[PDB]
């Protein structure tokens, strides 16, 4: 499966 | 998600400019798509292989070019095994590898190589930054 995806950029 | 990390990073408005890019895309490193943008390329499974050789054997497509949903693009210079740069007459596109990602970028006139090369390498280097 994707990986989750890391916290969104400022 | 990664529909948000597209829609929010890859096809916002590129700066000094109402521009942005003609469509994106995150796929993984073995090829699967976690996430496109409305019109996204419909790809063909043997162009992805052909992108993931080249950050394998780079200047594998060089000669020949790459192809995207059946449109072949004058492959151009990339840094080796980890982005790959493609002319199609005014348009063009840059795929950026991560760790984990490939983060695709297609642009069209009048958008810059330099200016999708910015978003799509801003992005992939963000997803290396924190440990992908």
């Amino acid at each position: 499966p994707p990986p989750p995806p890391p916290p969104p950029p400022p | 998600s990664w529909q948000t990390y597209v829609d929010e990073h890859l096809m916002c408005d590129i700066e000094g400019t109402g521009q942005h890019l003609a469509s994106a895309a995150i796929f993984g490193t073995d090829g699967n798509v976690w996430a496109k943008s409305s019109s996204f390329p419909e790809f063909k499974p043997d162009e992805i292989n052909a992108i993931i050789k080249e950050f394998s054997e780079p200047g594998a497509l060089a000669p020949t070019g790459l192809f995207l949903a059946g449109a072949k693009y004058m492959v151009i210079q990339g840094e080796p095994g980890a982005v790959i740069r493609g002319k199609k007459g005014a348009g063009g596109i840059c795929i950026k590898k991560t760790g984990q990602a490939m983060v695709f970028g297609i642009y069209e006139e009048p958008v810059n190589p330099g200016q999708c090369n910015m978003v799509v390498e801003r992005l992939g280097d963000y997803l290396v930054d924190q440990g992908m």
